[PDB]
């Protein structure tokens, strides 16, 4: 009921100053086992989710939703945030994923870990198309609030309120995009295409989600690594 | 849930 | 490459005319169903499916320009979003079910018959109320299904430059569509984003679907066409 | 595969 009011430049003002802080490892640059990367990365993502419900909060519109709904699509969406996050951090990076400032880690530390260098491909490929669009850091956080407000709403009475509502604001995100893409001297065309390209991104990070999603839930049972109790339930809101 | 909580202490 | 000389209305055209038919399921109505019954309909019309989506991506500009080893992937990574997106635009006009063919039209409830699979329907289903609230076009159909094709398996590999500009056609073809239909500027880019990001919805629902789909072959609740089996272990379940 | 020789004419 406010989101609404917002013109595009104080759209991406409120995202610029909702961002969370980047946070760093525990890491002792002592040699990796299996056993210790994935708890590094593990603590990280877990106290990473602490400061991701603060964002969400600040998107515009979040708030105005039901404290269900908030829940359903955070639920969704935590791991395609913490995903477009990394990717984002090791834009400038090639070949290298940015977990944190002092742990950096190329594809070959990827097989420190059973079935994750697979995910680090994955990762790893959506940076270097980040970096081969030249994404900007407005353009980054239209896509992150994108991914939380979208990603959800499709599984959700006066339950069309809060889904019209929704919509409202993803279509405000998009006038925001396309703003900043007016601004950058891109002609009508060009807009265009860069929007979907930048949207058709999100498709593949969904997928890299999904396939997280069951590597972490595999690692899980093997108990390779004790996850927190908060991991645990936003793992087991995907129900695999 | 922990969600829960978390979302309400802001 | 002759894909890229292409008109909005020559895309058009040419994806309209590359359009599969609907085929009909082998629904035996004397019998009632069982969860294998049910998944052997399912897997029986999805392979029948499957040779035609083959023959229908050589359709599609720019398709048989890449290499068989770029093809195939391609197929490979989208086939279960391309069936699902067709699923889901033939169960448009009904609500609360899905058409998997002319003679098996499905509700949630019948869904139920599967272990797992009612979770699966009432995604499609909600994608395909999402789609009639829109009141998603033909031509903007057929335009979001090769964008699939294309894009699912394109960050899994020049080739790939190729292929952005392809997809960079569909997209001015949309848009050309949605001017042609009177929308204003605005709504122009408001739809396109509302279009494909449906998308990220199509590609939760395949891995889903194949994750239920290896959870039924490896229970030996069905046997899978050797085609189907191939596709499946494309994703490395 | 029979997706590769399927692809082929
Ligand atoms: C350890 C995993 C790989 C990366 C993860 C991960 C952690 C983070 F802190 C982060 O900011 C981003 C991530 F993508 C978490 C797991 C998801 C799938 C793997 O198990
Ligand atoms: C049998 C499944 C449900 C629907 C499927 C399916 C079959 C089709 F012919 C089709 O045109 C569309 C589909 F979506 C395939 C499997 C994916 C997940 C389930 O196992």
């Amino acid at each position: 009921s406010l989101a609404l009011s917002l013109t595009a430049d104080q759209m991406v003002s409120a995202l610029l100053d909702a961002e969370p802080p980047i946070l760093y490892s525990e890491y002792d640059p002592r040699p990796f086992s299996e056993a210790s990367m994935m708890g590094l990365l593990t603590n990280l993502a877990d106290r990473e989710l602490v400061h991701m419900i603060n964002w969400a909060k600040r998107v515009p519109g979040f708030v105005d939703l039901t404290l269900h709904d908030q829940v359903h699509l955070l639920e969704c969406a935590w791991l395609e945030i913490l995903m477009i996050g990394l990717v984002w951090r090791s834009m400038e990076h090639p070949g290298k994923l940015l977990f944190a400032p002092n742990l950096l880690l190329d594809r070959n530390q990827g097989k420190c870990v059973e079935g994750m260098v697979e995910i680090f491909d994955m990762l790893l490929a959506t940076s270097s198309r980040f970096r081969m669009m030249n994404l900007q850091g407005e353009e980054f956080v239209c896509l992150k609030s994108i991914i939380l407000l979208n990603s959800g709403v499709y599984t959700f009475l006066k339950s069309l309120e809060e889904k019209d509502h929704i919509h409202r604001v993803l279509d405000k995100i998009t006038d925001t995009l396309i703003h900043l893409m007016a601004k950058a001297g891109l002609t009508l065309q060009q807009q265009h295409q860069r929007l979907a390209q930048l949207l058709l991104i999100l498709s593949h990070i969904r997928h890299m989600s999904n396939k997280g999603m069951e590597h972490l839930y595999s690692m899980k049972c093997k108990n390779v690594v004790p996850l927190s109790d908060l991991l645990l339930e936003m793992l087991d809101a995907h129900r695999l | 849930k922990i969600l829960h909580r978390l979302l309400q202490d802001s």
